[PDB]
């Protein structure tokens, strides 16, 4: 599963993560809020099975109103579940 | 036990070169060729204590590695009769119990595929194909395995021990998984149960569903929370009204007792 | 300190 989007803590002051795996460098990653594109990226690395991964993350206060997503082209939404 | 591991990638572009170092699941150093003044850099607080000589020796080793990997890439192109971008990956690591080397790794992949690997004996090579058999013969002739072994049993063990002392405050911690079950009725009429493990370190964990004492299940990969800890979930689809027959089981070194959860 | 991939393919 190549794209996962999820929060650092269960939402109720938090960080959203977009975690991308199994890609083949040299991948582009954009995080979106309410459809609108300060996103920090991790160092790219790979797992023991040679599969590559990277973490894009961003500071956010979750609101009942707001939608977030990560575009990699595929847009994947944050489900608060 | 604990591990020290380096994960190295070289990528040809119509060549970028990166190294990452880890103790267990914590990244502590990084090198990137595309940086303005490429040098080895700290990624954990505890490694910043090291003297200038550490950084310069590491930088110089990385820069030599970069040159070796440029030749590697070029040679691999010839062995495989290719013209595009290509990746070579390398992992070298020691796994140590508490001074004996549990396991040593020194292995490569080309374009995402096994190429060559040092066997568990740390004396012989496994080659994936006839191209890699050319490397294996040359490395046999050069005594590569003996020098690679000496690194894995010598320097790698001794440096892991120093890192564990330097970063003891962070590296020896065990963060238990906080677990819960969520429930989702599907339009198809049955029920999805999902068992969550959050906020744990290290990354290794066992997460399974059981029914009537028998193991069952979609299970995701351990994903980083971004703050040094890990997350995982496992899901089952269960008949409506039967949720209570299902139990989620979690084990992790950090737990006084295995967890057993139910909806 | 860390590993050297001296031997080339
Ligand atoms: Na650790």
């Amino acid at each position: 599963p190549q794209i996962q989007v999820y929060s650092r803590h269960p939402p109720e002051p938090n960080i959203l993560n977009c975690y991308v795996t199994q890609f083949h460098p040299p991948i582009e990653i954009q995080m979106l809020k309410n459809g609108k594109k300060k996103v920090e990226m991790s160092d790219m690395s790979f797992s023991k099975d040679w599969s590559f991964y990277i973490l894009a993350h961003t500071e956010f206060t979750p609101t009942e109103t707001d939608t977030y997503a990560c575009r990699v082209p595929k847009t994947v939404y944050w489900d608060r579940d | 036990s604990h591990s020290l591991r380096y994960f190295v990638t070289a990528v040809s572009r119509p060549p970028r070169y990166m190294e990452v170092g880890y103790v267990d699941n914590t990244e502590f150093v990084r090198f990137d060729s595309d940086a303005e003044n490429p040098r080895y850099e700290p990624r954990a607080r505890w490694i910043e204590q090291e003297g200038p000589e550490y950084w310069e020796r590491e930088t110089r080793r990385a820069k030599g590695n970069e040159q070796s990997f440029r030749v590697d890439l070029r040679t691999a192109l010839r062995y495989y009769n290719q013209s595009g971008s290509h990746t070579l990956q390398w992992m070298a690591g020691c796994d140590v119990e508490s001074g004996r080397l549990l396991r040593g790794y020194w292995q490569f992949a080309y374009d995402g595929c096994d190429y060559i690997a040092l066997n568990e004996d740390l004396k012989t090579w496994t080659a994936a194909d006839m191209a890699a058999q050319i490397t294996r013969r040359k490395w046999e002739q050069a005594g590569a395995a003996e020098r690679d072994r000496a690194y894995l049993e010598g320097e790698c063990v001794e440096w892991l021990r120093r890192y564990l002392k330097n970063g003891n405050a962070t590296l020896l911690r065990t963060d238990p998984p906080k677990a819960h079950v969520t429930h989702h009725r599907r339009p198809e009429g049955d029920v999805t149960l999902r068992c969550w493990a959050l906020g744990f370190y290290p990354a290794d964990i066992t997460l399974t569903w059981q029914l009537n004492g028998e193991e069952l299940m979609e299970l995701v990969e351990t994903r980083p929370a971004g703050d040094g800890t890990f997350q995982k979930w496992a899901s089952v689809v269960v008949p409506l009204g039967k949720e209570q027959k299902y139990t989620c089981h979690v084990e992790h070194e950090g737990l006084p007792e295995p967890l057993t959860l139910r909806w | 300190i860390g590993p050297r991939a001296l031997d080339v393919l």
